[PDB]
């Protein structure tokens, strides 16, 4: 299938408290890889899966670097959007940033993306032709014309087509062990008694990776979609995930619903019952 | 290899 | 542009009394970013707690991992206890382990 880097960006003043909270994280495909905090010890570029020690002291090093140079951006970026928008300094804000690209199975570029947000609104992102700009609002029509005039998508550009997708490979390649494999989900239904003659069936997958998967209750040959409470698909500490389908059904009649999980570690998709 | 230059805004 | 985090607390594996697993608190959904997330064993701050899984969503909420390695006994309760502006109180959600 399909691959990713995604590199969240986020930087949030804290005014009194001193300089602004700095974080980078990086992932590629949903197992996080690097990570950078402005709060650590001592802050540097670090790596946060197994793979990544095939990386030199100079990968870090420069990495560390650009982090720095960034910091640096962002708190400028702050400073300014103070004044954009007429914003006391005495008001914490975030901003936030989401870069990528995506590759197929054959390592050709699929997609790449950047998008920048102001206190989890959109302010302004690249458009799907790695060309020009959107802006949200008027304070990023601004930022717009300096980016334009700057030639910024151009550079852009060239990283996602360019760098993006050479490094991508070449962490597919040194992770494939993690990255490429495919671990089952192993699954059970547990039953939860209530009140008036009602039954809430909760149907469980675990250790799974991917992340991608889809849970469905039925009943007769019908998918109770609407009918199901759900959570998140969510990592379980170890580079895996797990999620659970909750459904309410009444007493004595149990059998006739059944637990359908679909997932690319299961040749054919699992049904459980009870 | 994360992005080295965000333009400031 | 406020949001209250969801909170669910469970293990790596079906918990089992004498077995080495790991107890996740996954806080989800929140904004603004300060945020402070402790993860208890009786009433106690669990002392070396990895923060992992940090990134946020199409809507641009935050979503953050706690973890730690635990072996669960018949007696011991672990909760996950979290600050947040949107929260009158700090909110204290239980690990259910027969969820």
């Amino acid at each position: 299938g399909p691959h990713s880097l995604r590199y969240f960006v986020t930087a949030v003043s804290r005014p009194g408290l001193g300089e602004p909270r700095y974080m980078e994280v990086g992932y590629v495909d949903d197992t996080e890889f690097v990570r950078f905090d402005s709060d650590a010890e001592n802050p540097r570029y670090e790596p946060r899966a197994r793979w990544m020690e095939q990386e030199g002291p100079e990968y870090w090093e420069r990495e560390t670097q650009k982090a720095k140079g960034n910091e640096q951006s962002f708190r400028v970026d702050l400073r300014t959007l103070l004044g954009y928008y007429n914003q006391s300094k005495g008001g914490s804000h975030t901003i936030q940033v989401i870069s990528g690209c995506e590759v197929g199975s054959d390592g050709r570029l699929l997609r790449g993306y950047q998008q920048y947000a102001y206190d989890g609104c959109d302010y302004i992102a690249l458009n799907e032709d790695l060309k020009t700009w959107t802006a949200a609002d008027m304070a990023a029509l601004i930022t717009k014309h300096k980016w334009e005039q700057a030639g910024e998508a151009e550079r852009l550009r060239a990283y996602l087509e360019g760098t993006c997708v050479e490094w991508l490979r070449r962490y597919l390649k040194n992770g494939n062990a993690t990255l490429l494999r495919t671990d089952s989900p192993k699954a059970h239904v547990t039953h939860h008694s209530r009140p008036e003659d009602k039954v809430t069936l909760r149907c469980w997958a675990l250790g799974f990776y991917p992340a991608d998967i889809t849970l469905t209750w039925q009943l007769n040959g019908e998918e109770l979609i609407q009918d199901m409470e759900l959570v998140e698909t969510r990592p379980a500490g170890d580079g895996t995930f797990q999620k659970w389908a909750s459904v309410v059904v009444p007493l004595g009649k149990e059998q006739y619903y059944t637990c359908h999980v679909y997932h690319q570690g299961l040749p054919e998709p699992l049904t459980l019952r009870w | 290899f994360a992005p080295g230059n965000y333009p400031a805004f | 542009i406020q949001k209250t985090p969801q909170i669910q607390v469970y293990s790596r594996h079906p918990p089992e009394n004498g077995k080495p697993n790991i107890l996740n608190c996954y806080v989800t959904q929140f904004h603004p970013p300060h945020i402070e997330i402790q993860m208890l064993k009786n009433g106690k701050k669990i002392p070396k707690v990895e923060m992992s899984d940090m990134s946020f969503s199409k809507d641009w909420s935050f979503y953050i991992l706690a973890h730690t390695e635990f072996t669960p006994t018949e007696t011991d309760t672990y909760a996950c206890r979290v600050k947040h502006d949107s929260m009158a109180e700090p909110k204290t959600v239980y690990w259910d382990r027969d969820m």
